[PDB]
């Protein structure tokens, strides 16, 4: 609802990610909207919309999500956009669309951290105050939300001149639509 | 090619409340 | 290790909110006076005071953790009652904001100190005073963001 | 006279 407030919550440590990652039998239970993911090379983020979860393709690539019941293969997957989706895990929440249109965002980090944004294009938006590149740097596929607290994109990449952020690249919620055909 | 790992939330959901003790 | 950024505090008379931000635990000269804030190490005493502004400030406590400034601009606020309540309000002015749904006095009553929030969860101001007509709370009073950040210089 | 911290609020809703 409003207003937005957010908790990080760790899992999982890293010896024990290595591990499921090879056997994709993960039994650990879920909650919230936002699951913070991890890979061998990267880390990122992931996001629940629908009755589907939700992330980057420049950080899913082609993989397969761990489940209690073994790996579960994507739902959706669309490398042009950037995006891939796989059926959300079981006791999730989703997040509905916005309707309200509204253009006041507010991007949430991987730290917990909300961010206030302006947006400008459809895929743009701009910061109201910098922030250097590497604390924005493992939030992708995050939400971005307007005032009431519904879905407006997903973070993928930033605009920066000299290792300082000023704006965000973002992928809009019709574009989810778009990939499900 | 592994498999992508949960390993940690984040909780919108949430609202204020007092801590107990 | 699970932190607050705001403080329900007690004197021997009155008892109120604090509310943290910047390194600063901040609350009401109305409430505080010239005190000092208890710690396990013995008294602590006031970094910032300022009659002026109804304002009184010392270095954190433990177990607390800060609120940043808004940023937004925003004008639709939201204040957090020592019942942890959302009370959603609406700025006139610089320290004026009119309730959108008015309420008994007794209700806001030993929420002072208490943030104010834009829909970001930043902060605004620290809820002063409620505006009355026959008992009635109406509107509010805060001191501003702005006054926190000059006092600390 | 003394401050005297009474009881804590955590504005995420955060659980230990
Ligand atoms: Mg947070
Ligand atoms: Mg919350
Ligand atoms: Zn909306
Ligand atoms: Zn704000």
């Amino acid at each position: 609802g409003a207003p937005i407030t957010a908790y990080a919550q760790q899992t999982r440590g890293l010896l024990g990610c290595i591990i499921t990652s090879l056997t994709g039998r993960d039994k650990n239970q879920v909650e919230g909207e936002v699951q913070i993911v991890s890979t061998a090379t990267q880390t990122f983020l992931a996001t629940c919309i629908n009755g589907v979860c939700w992330t980057v393709y420049h950080g899913a690539g082609t993989r397969t999500i761990a489940s209690p019941k073994g790996p579960v293969i994507q739902m959706y997957t669309n490398v042009d956009q950037d995006l891939v989706g796989w059926p959300a895990p079981q006791g999730s929440r989703s997040l509905t669309p916005c309707t309200c249109g509204s253009s006041d965002l507010y991007l949430v980090t991987r730290h917990a951290d909300v961010i206030p944004v302006r947006r400008r294009g459809d895929s743009r938006g701009s910061l109201l105050s910098p922030r250097p590149i590497s604390y924005l740097k493992g939030s992708s596929g995050g939400p971005l939300l307007c005032p009431a607290g519904h879905a407006v994109g997903l973070f993928r990449a930033a605009v920066c001149t000299r290792g300082v952020a000023k704006a965000v690249d973002f992928i809009p919620v019709e574009n989810l639509e778009t990939t499900m055909r | 090619k592994g498999s992508v790992v949960i390993v940690g939330r984040i909780v919108l959901s949430g609202k204020p409340a007092i801590i107990p003790k």
